[PDB]
RNA sequence: UGCGAAAGCAGUUGAAGACAAGUGCUUGUCGUUCGUUAUAAAUGGCCUCG
């Protein structure tokens, strides 16, 4: 009946080694500069550029040779080597593919093998004809190889011979033109350039000669480089600092040259190709381009996050690539490409896939470099802390929740997603980000963050909720003071309500309410009203002490207002609770603590058993249809019909669900359609022979009282969430931001020759 | 939802026909026009006596009755008001057959008798209508023939659904159209099922349909709002129109034991998705969507009720959530004597508030998956416990912590699958027989930390346990849903602190300032001046307790001579707790000329 | 945009007297009438006119009271002596009416706000208090 | 790139009210009695005070024409619908009609009674009918061709009928009140001389008005009541007022949110609106130096500046009025591709939100300690640079000089509920960070002492304000 | 860092290797490792199109 079918896609691709820097960029401009190629981690999509529409995708599922392939990109090169729209992949492993673009992707494309004896692949680059490959073999610090690839008409085999190795490779980076090779090592350090089709660039000089002597007074931080970017001609080297100073070399004579207006490490820096200009980006959110004849600067600021890479892409400078980290999620790294204009500054195309926000970190990412550690950053020596401290965060402890909250828009079926302190809207029949929009005050845009002032915390859209008529709009916000200050520790809540005419696409603050249900108690639940009730324009929000408070719009105010109130001012508290409401509306269901009550919506109180008691904390209660309740409780799962009052089945949740998952999760692991029946998720950890990171989940689609399971099936890696889109199908969300869906003559030759023409 | 008592409209008539009570419901018909949910009058055809208008509030009585002779039966009758040429009138058009050998169709116009007609009909009438906006008269036959007459019973058309035998017939309008549906038997309980819409012929066949496996000996028919209902050997069967297609089968295990033969029943419906059901002198008001019980009565005085109509209420679209309906009862003794009756139902709000918990339909836990990862016998364990002598501690506990594998004292989350409410309310009740005075067994600490320990024993808990404090202590902190009247007597009645406190903060935790309150007004006025008395002798909480014993004697009751220790008491800890802030915050919180003394 | 500001607590939805001249102006709605009548700042001026004021006039006083204070809070103390005495002098007229948090919520509001501002006042006090006892001395 | 977000900082019926914001008071010489409104543009209004009738200019809101033939004193200036005709009553009784802005020239002069005749209206459907009423008790309807007798004398008032009212879409009746307390209606068609009903007052009935064809209010003595005339009773009343009202008027389908208002006199001072939609509640007033004898509002298509007349027994008239390179503009009508990109600059920044976009924190600081700056607009600078995270960097560069003028706020923000919370995490910071520097100076240990005194006092009212909120516990 | 509510209740912040500086000894560091649930500070601030 049911099937499982990946749908969306995922994160953009990127060269993710610590050493390249500067080239962490994979996606590559067409040769006619009509559409630009991007690598996903599951897909590679074309953009034309003209339109800002993607013209073209190539799903690694749907060609068997990358479906067992994928492992990731290294790198994509135009045409095909071996040899107008084609390409060469090349990927870590050594795979060589050639695929097509603009038309139908062949299910047997040229693959190939590139001969490789304990070498990662790392980078591949090319001038005319001539082809050389960069490869990794490992004090903490990996080695590099330099190869010749060469392709024989004879054995269709790409052969590789050594050309140049280099020791404890510590930062790398490589010319626009592709033909030099400028890298530091520890043979403190020294800083060598190479030429890499030729001989005629081969020097090498210790980093402290360029170090100046107040450098070596000061910290480490000045002494720390954070990014590498050399001339075309060898003339120039550009040197990054985390203290944010840029020092241009000469390297003919050894002659520094300082450029001082970053104030926090400057991540980015890349020449120009005539070389008189400089990008440099950091934390500040702000791109710089540095005159370097007369040393003026001209500025780009307010970027959606800070720049990870800066490249000039043209014959003539016309497009700048940029790539953004989004830095305020901490649990996942949000990448985010850019392709901007050099003669006006506006985006001809910015491409970035879903960003969800997870609980917890996930996998092995790693915080930014930065001057401090911070919550949103990590020092220098706090990189390999925090590095071994996540490992063994996902080795041994035991909470492992990584749930992310996600609605659903019953008018479009858009996908919202409360990123901090804003919400992206994106389209998953499209695969395509469609807005992204910043509901609370706070520092988000105004400014980039830097040094201490990253120690700010944005406010939290904790909860986000729709009207099941849609044109409403209910979140809750948490606003946290600032540090070092008497009123550090007062939270305040927010709740906010909105609403969106369906033509446009931004929606519209109509109500706030500050400090709901007084002052320093979090709305821990929030549930919209069924349509029976004020015709889906009233909601309740419930707490921690079991206050519920019910408020609906009423037109002759033409506002949101309270309109029921239950305080009862338990002395007790717990962030457990669940709420459910009845399709007639007539009765509500609230859990609270380890004990479910019934409540008459006409009088908001006990009806007149009202109290179920249950074994352990309630994380859901659902009402699978106008019969049936199902309760989930921290241990298990209960299935009760409220005209027996009595239980049908119980599912023993405890073995798989103990302490993995903070309270509240279960309620957007759990989903239930209104027509056919729910469905029931759990991940659990694989290992063989202590734990490892990879996870594996399985889904269950339940009937209506859980009495049959009607299929089960399998899904290789955390599902982070469930919903149960209106339609019959259920869309789940990924740790690696993939959504899915379990659901059920002469005139002839004359034209020919005509068209050619 | 409710139902009241009936009251008697009138004492029907001792004759022959009516004294086989099993078909005296088909020898008495009541007019679908004058019975209705806002008609105060009812038009009842009584066959061999006559055909009688009663008005019902704000007493019962006769308001008019036309004689019919005692070998007359009727099969048919229907009475409605309108306008006739305009003077306003009421047309009544009766059926009466006599013995079989004729039919008499028969027409009375009266001034609100301006006119009486009759003619002779071909087959036995089953149904009446009358049409006062076109001042017609339609009436169905036996055979199949569909009749339109004027009021002067002169025939304006006739239609043949080209079936006989023809069994039940019902009018029902929707979007101001008239329409009509049938059913005819045929051979092998195969039934004609036909709608007809009336409008060169003013009735139109909109659908014609033959259901399978329908019988009709042993079934009860009604209709509603587009909804046939069938009831047979205990099994309601739901038709939708316009084809009249089985939607739901609802199994009503309330009739399944009666016999076949003697038990009397009558169905009839009251609202939307609602029916009236009677089972000899019961009567029961029935949900059939969400297939519960709303309401049963059962009349004692009466051998049998057999349910004649109801007005049926639209709740849809009517606030009134109150109708009537009539019926025939049957008295107890030598000599039966039957009445007319009705009763006054109230249907509800046709919310699922009216059906919870009151269904007519009458565990173990069991693994997730059916077979490399982490892992972060009731009745037995009874008759072993139920074997065991009289005051005999150390083998109850031990067979029951190791029978269970139990290894603490407290009840955990790993003692999950003993949840089972069945089996500990059987162990309570063991606890409770084989141990009394003053030594329970360790199981008892067990049981009372349990989340689902039974609601019904916990009254009188705290007093079974007052002769150990340790389980009274114990009880106090985590036995759960303890009655808050008990709780309240023990706190003015205990003198230990220790209790006190402990007593204070469960009732703050697990009930509400409102819940509280309106309980301890009950409190006697003596009692809590010595709780007061106490006081005067975690406290915020006790003081927020006695913040409500302020509040509930009211500012009558006070007796200004013992506040006067009050206020210098509570005064005593204002200045008390003023400190105590003001410490809290503490520990969070050149020269022109210059003579100094060098050391050389 | 033009969205409005609201608190959780808004519970609205859910000789020598002046005594005549309070009552004329509770009745009239008159702003000035009652603003020279709350100008008297003697205590003994304040419990003879509300001595006299009739039960029913006194309820509607306390909202008046409490809408002044929300907008001038300013005015708060001066005009708390005011709700002082009504509660006091017609405590059991109030007792007997079906509702009173609908009618006084303004009040409810305006008074548990400056409720608030005590746990910090007493903080901000402490490290002051700290300060000026350390100068003092030195 | 996205423009840097800008620096963020009653009902919509009552801001309508506030705009009649200026206020012209003038004087006359004995009260004034009657107020009317022109039904057509200019809409100049007409005053009846002492002998003479003065017509103002809406614009000029000045006298334009001055009636003074009257030998006695003037009781009416009501115009006809068309504004051409202007009728009024004298204490001899004689009624006189002047053509509208030619006052030397009397088109009509009937003498309806020897007693005074204190109201005289056109009737608004018909032009050639006049309704005068007298102390002589009955209120004869005249015409302009007939002069000589009246076409009906309504009779059956006991007392003096001071007010007629003709219903709208209803020439069917007139309605008249008398000091009887009855509001008597007359068909006049019929025979008439008779009413059809009357409806009780209880009190001396002085203007009766038509809200609407069905609804009827009167406002006679305390209070005014709107009655249905299909039902024939009150279906509202409100007593707010504390004098006796005098008189009302009604207008509908005028811009303001509201669709209709209703402004009533009250003799106290008061002028009130009530709206109609909403059961005739209150919903803005006016208070002026005497008692108000006459109310007026310009009507609906007044078309420019609306009016608001107010008419004291002083003779006080204040009057409130809300007001209402040849191929340079080429636009490309005709042209095939139409491009627009410009971008309007944003709105002009404040001093202080200039400072914070600069990064110019102490400075922003500075900004908001200065004179003649609003108090809301300091928190929201102060919020923001605590909400920046930027507090102890505003403060570190400061020393007694420009530390007072945050302290001398910081003692009057203290005492306010708002600005409590903020003045407490300012002044926190500024003692752990210039405790030595308070040491050595005097002059601030004294704004130190002297808020010691404030914040006590603080702490007196918010013990008072928790104690005050155990009684509302005990209370409820 | 664990748990919990937000308040809080409990518990941690070790060892080795290498380098620099001062005088084999002392101190400080680590794009070094093993194990535990485990101030900052290179004068350096955000564009233009009314």
């Amino acid at each position: 009946q049911y099937k499982l079918s990946v749908v969306s896609g995922g994160k953009p691709a990127l060269n993710n080694l610590s050493s390249v820097t500067g080239n962490k960029n994979i996606a590559r401009l067409s040769q006619d500069q009509r559409n630009y190629i991007i690598p996903f981690n599951n897909q590679i999509k074309v953009y034309s550029v003209e339109t800002r529409q993607c013209v073209k995708t190539l799903k690694f599922a749907n060609n068997s040779l990358l479906s067992g392939i994928f492992e990731s990109i290294v790198k994509i090169l135009l045409g095909d080597i071996t040899v107008a729209h084609l390409i060469t992949v090349f990927t870590n492993n050594g795979h060589v593919i050639v695929l097509n673009y603009k038309g139908k992707l062949v299910e047997s494309p040229k693959h190939f093998k590139i001969s490789l004896a304990d070498e990662k692949l790392a980078n591949v680059f090319h001038s005319e004809g001539n082809y050389r490959i960069l490869t990794t073999f490992k004090n903490s610090l990996q080695s590099y190889r330099l190869y010749a690839l060469t392709f024989d008409d004879a054995k269709k085999q790409f052969e590789v011979a050594h050309q140049a190795e280099w020791h404890n490779v510590i930062l790398s980076n490589i010319s626009s033109n592709g033909k030099l090779l400028a890298h530091m090592c520890k043979d403190h350090k020294s800083i060598s350039v190479v030429s890499l089709f030729d001989d005629s660039v081969n020097l090498s000089f210790p980093l402290g000669s360029i170090l100046s002597s107040q450098t070596q007074s000061l910290s480490y931080n000045t002494r720390y480089v954070s990014s590498m970017a050399i001339d075309n001609m060898g003339q120039q080297l550009a040197v990054g600092f985390a203290s944010g100073v840029i020092s241009i070399v000469s390297l003919a004579d050894l002659q520094i040259r300082l450029l001082k207006w970053h104030i926090d490490s400057v991540l980015s820096l890349s020449f120009s190709h005539d070389g008189s200009y400089l990008l440099s980006g950091g934390w500040e959110k702000v791109m710089s381009l540095w005159q370097l004849e007369t040393n003026s600067q001209q500025f780009l600021p307010r970027l959606n996050g800070i720049i990870i890479d800066c490249q000039v892409l043209g014959p003539q400078g016309n497009y700048y690539s940029l790539i953004l980290q989004m830095t305020e999620n901490n649990s996942n790294s949000d990448y985010q490409f850019l392709l901007l204009n050099a003669s006006d500054l506006t985006s001809k195309l910015s491409i970035n896939g879903p960003l969800p926000v997870f609980n917890s970190t996930i996998k092995h990412i790693q915080q930014p470099i930065s001057a401090m550690n911070t919550k949103n950053s990590n020092s220098i020596t706090s990189l390999n802390h925090s590095k071994k401290k996540q490992s063994r965060k996902l080795i041994k402890s035991r909470r492992q929740d990584f749930t992310t909250n996600v609605e659903i828009n019953p008018i479009n079926k858009n996908l919202y997603f409360p990123h901090i302190s804003a919400v992206q809207i994106f389209d998953f029949y499209k695969n395509e980000q469609v807005n992204y929009q910043y509901l609370t005050s706070g520092v988000n845009n105004s400014m980039g963050k830097v040094r201490f002032e990253l120690n700010l915390q944005d406010p939290i859209i904790t909860d986000l909720k729709f009207t099941k008529d849609g044109q409403w709009m209910i979140t809750y916000e948490i606003e946290y003071p600032p540090n070092d200050l008497l009123s550090s520790k007062d939270l305040t809540h927010i709740l906010k309500f909105w609403t969106k005419n369906d033509n446009e696409t931004n929606w519209n603050l109509k109500t706030k309410v500050i400090n709901p249900h007084g002052i320093s108690v979090p709305i821990t639940k929030i549930l919209p009203s069924p349509r029976s009730v004020n015709n889906s324009q009233g909601c309740l929000t419930a707490d921690n002490n079991g206050g519920l408070k019910f408020w609906s719009f009423d037109s002759h105010e033409s506002n949101w207002c309270l309109k029921k109130i239950s305080l009862p001012n338990f002395n007790h508290f717990s962030n457990s609770v669940s709420l459910a409401w009845s399709q007639d509306g007539s009765l509500i269901f609230h859990g609270f603590d380890d004990k479910l009550q019934i409540l008459d919506f006409d009088t908001f109180k006990k009806f007149e058993v009202s109290e179920f008691t249950l074994d352990s904390e309630i994380q859901t209660v659902k009402l699978i249809n106008d019969t049936n309740l199902i309760v989930a409780t921290r241990t298990t799962l209960n299935a009760i019909n409220l005209l027996r009052g009595q239980v049908i089945n119980s599912f023993d949740l405890y073995p798989f669900v103990n302490g993995v998952y903070k309270n509240g999760h279960m309620d957007r692991l759990i989903t239930c359609d209104e027509r056919t029946g729910n469905i029931a998720l759990v991940i659990n950890q694989q290992l063989t022979d202590v734990p490892t990171i990879n996870y594996k989940s399985r889904i269950i689609i339940f009937d209506s009282d859980l009495s049959t399971k009607l299929g089960n099936f399998t899904h290789h890696e955390y599902i982070s969430w469930i919903g149960w889109n209106y339609d019959t199908d259920f869309i789940f969300l990924d740790i690696e931001s993939t959504l899915g869906v379990v659901g059920t003559s002469n005139s002839d030759i004359f034209a020919e020759q005509l068209h050619k023409l | 939802p409710s139902l009241s008592q009936p009251f008697r409209l009138a004492t029907l008539p001792k004759i022959a026909s009516l004294s086989n009570f099993s078909l005296q419901a088909d020898y008495v018909q009541v007019a679908d026009g004058t019975f209705n949910e806002s008609t105060n009058n009812i038009t009842l055809g009584i066959s061999g006596s006559s055909i009688s208008q009663y008005i019902i509030n704000p007493t019962p009585k006769l308001t008019f009755d036309y004689p019919i002779p005692s070998t007359n039966i009727i099969t048919a009758c229907n009475a409605e008001k309108g306008q006739a040429n305009k003077r306003n009138v009421e047309i009544w058009a009766f059926g009466l057959m006599v013995n079989k050998g004729n039919y008499t169709l028969n027409v009375i116009t009266k001034a609100l008798f301006l006119s009486q007609y009759k003619i002779k009909a071909k087959a036995k009438v089953m149904s009446i209508k009358i049409d006062t906006k076109n001042s017609l008269v339609i009436a169905i036959l036996q055979n199949g023939l569909i009749e339109i007459f004027d009021f002067k019973l002169t025939l304006l058309h006739s239609f043949d659904i080209s079936y006989d035998n023809l069994k039940y017939a019902k009018w029902f309008t929707e979007n101001g159209t008239e329409y009509v549906f049938v059913l005819c038997p045929l051979q092998d309980d195969k039934v004609c099922y036909k709608l007809l819409e009336l409008t060169s012929s003013p009735i139109k066949e909109l659908s014609s349909t033959i259901i399978e496996g329908f019988s009709f000996e042993n079934s009860k028919l009604c209709y509603q709002f587009g909804k046939l209902y069938k009831l047979n050997q205990g099994k309601i069967y739901i038709y939708s129109l316009p084809h009249c297609q089985l939607q739901q089968v609802i199994e009503f295990p309330m009739v399944d034991k009666l016999s076949p033969g003697d038990d009397l029943i009558s169905f009839q419906p009251v609202s939307v998705n609602r029916v009236l059901l009677t089972v000899n002198n019961v009567i029961y008001l029935l949900d059939l969507l969400h297939c519960s019980t709303l309401s049963q009565r059962e009349l004692t005085h009466v051998k049998t009720f057999q349910l004649l109509k109801s007005a049926v209420i639209n709740s849809e679209k009517s606030h009134n959530s109150k109708t009537i309906a009539i019926g025939i009862s049957t008295k107890n003794g030598p000599n039966p004597t039957s009445s007319l009756e009705i009763i006054n139902i109230d249907v509800g709000t046709n919310t699922l508030k009216d059906s919870l918990g009151k269904s007519f339909q009458v565990v173990i836990l069991k693994p997730l998956f059916d077979d490399r990862v982490k892992c972060n016998h009731c009745n037995e364990v009874i008759e072993k416990l139920s074997a065991l002598q009289d005051n005999d501690i150390t083998s109850f506990d031990d067979i029951f912590f190791k029978e269970l594998k139990i290894k603490e004292e407290h009840y955990t989350e790993k003692d999950r699958y003993i949840s089972d409410p069945g089996f500990l309310n059987k162990v309570l009740d063991l606890i409770f027989g084989k141990f009394s005075g003053n030594d329970y067994p360790k199981t008892l600490t067990f049981l009372l930390t349990h989340p689902l320990f039974p609601l019904s024993r916990t009254r009188n808990l705290l007093s079974l346990l007052r002769d150990q404090p340790r389980l009274f202590k114990q009880a106090i902190v985590t036995c759960p849903n303890l009655p808050l009247n008990e709780l309240l007597e023990e706190l003015f009645s205990i003198r230990n602190r220790e209790l006190l406190l402990d007593i204070s903060f469960r009732i703050l935790q697990d009930f509400t300032r409102d819940s509280i309150k309106q309980e301890m007004k009950k409190l006697s006025k003596l009692d809590v001046q010595n709780f007061i008395e106490f006081i005067t002798s975690q406290s915020t909480q006790l003081f927020q307790l006695l913040s409500l014993v302020l509040d509930s004697i009211g500012l009558f009751s006070l007796e200004g001579a013992l506040l006067e220790n009050l206020t210098l008491y509570i005064d005593k800890q204002v200045e008390i707790a003023e400190r105590n802030t003001e410490l809290w915050n503490l520990i969070d919180t050149l020269p022109t000329y210059t003579m100094e003394y060098l050391d050389i | 945009g033009n969205a409005r500001v609201t608190s959780g607590d808004n519970f609205k939805h859910v000789t020598g007297t002046v005594t005549v001249i309070l009552s004329q102006a509770l009745q009239s709605n008159d702003h000035s009438l009652l603003e020279t009548v709350l100008n008297n700042r003697d205590e003994r001026v304040i419990r003879d006119t509300i001595f006299r004021l009739k039960p029913a006039l006194a309820v509607i006083l306390l909202e008046r009271l409490a809408e002044r204070i929300a907008r001038q809070t300013h005015r708060q103390g001066p005009l708390n002596v005011w709700v002082k005495w009504c509660l006091i002098i017609h405590g059991g007229y109030l007792v007997s009416i079906p509702n009173l948090m609908s009618t006084l919520s303004s009040l409810h509001s305006t008074l548990k706000r400056r409720s608030d501002l005590l746990p910090r006042l007493l903080a901000l006090d402490a490290r002051l208090d700290c300060t000026i006892n350390k100068f003092k001395t030195l | 790139s996205t423009a840097r977000p800008r620096i963020i900082t009653t009902t919509p019926e009552q801001r309508y009210w506030r705009q009649y914001t200026s206020a012209q008071l003038v004087k006359e010489h004995n009260s004034v009695t009657h107020i009317s409104f022109n039904p057509q543009h200019p809409h100049d209004f007409a005053v009846t005070s002492s002998t003479r009738v003065q017509i103002f200019s809406s614009r000029t809101r000045q006298v334009i024409k001055t009636f003074s033939r009257f030998k006695d004193v003037v009781y009416s200036a009501s115009f006809r619908s068309d504004g051409k005709l202007l009728c009024a009553g004298d204490a001899t009784g004689l009624v006189s009609v002047y053509d509208s802005y030619n006052p030397r020239t009397i088109l009509l002069s009937i003498n309806a009674s020897t007693h005074p005749t204190h109201v005289t209206k056109f009737h608004t459907q018909d032009n050639k009918i006049l309704a005068t009423a007298s102390d002589d008790r009955v209120t004869r309807l005249w015409d302009i061709s007939n002069a000589y007798e009246p076409q009906l004398e309504l009779t059956g008032a006991t007392d003096y009928v001071r007010t007629l009212s003709f219903i709208p879409a209803a020439p069917h009746l007139v309605a008249t009140g008398s000091y009887d307390g009855l509001i008597r209606l007359y068909d006049t068609r019929s025979s008439g001389s008779t009413p059809i009903y009357s409806l009780n007052h209880d009190q001396p009935v002085e203007n009766v008005i038509a809200v609407s064809p069905t609804q009827i209010v009167s406002c006679g003595g305390n209070n005014f009541k709107v009655w249905d005339l299909t039902s024939n009773k009150k279906l509202y009343e409100r007593g707010n007022f504390n004098k006796a009202v005098t008189c009302l008027d009604y207008v509908e389908n005028f811009d303001s949110p509201m669709q209709s208002a209703l402004i009533a006199s009250s003799l106290d001072g008061h002028v009130k609106v009530f709206d109609p939609l909403d059961n005739f509640q209150v919903k803005f007033g006016w208070k002026f130096s005497g008692p108000v004898l006459s109310c007026a509002v310009s009507p609906s298509t007044a078309q420019g500046n609306r009016h608001l007349v107010a008419g004291l027994s002083s003779g006080l008239l204040a009057i409130r009025t809300k007001k209402k390179m040849r191929g340079s503009e080429y636009q490309g009508d005709q042209e095939h591709i139409i491009h627009n990109d410009k971008v309007r600059s944003q709105r002009r920044m404040r001093a202080f939100e200039r400072n914070i976009n600069q990064f110019k924190w102490s400075e922003a600081l500075d900004n908001a300690f200065v004179p003649g700056m609003a108090k809301e607009l300091t928190l929201t600078v102060l919020q923001e640079l605590r909400k920046r995270g930027k507090v102890r960097v505003a403060l570190y560069g400061r020393d007694e000089s420009t530390l007072e003028p945050l302290l001398n706020w910081c003692l009057k923000g203290i005492e306010d509920v708002r600005s409590a919370s903020i003045v407490a995490d300012w002044v926190a910071v500024v003692l752990e960070l210039y405790g030595n520097t308070l040491e050595s100076s005097p002059v601030l240990q004294e704004l130190m002492i002297d808020l010691k005194t404030k914040v006590r006092h603080e702490i007196h009212k918010s013990k008072e304000a928790q104690r005050i909120e155990g009684m509302l516990q005990l209370l409820t």
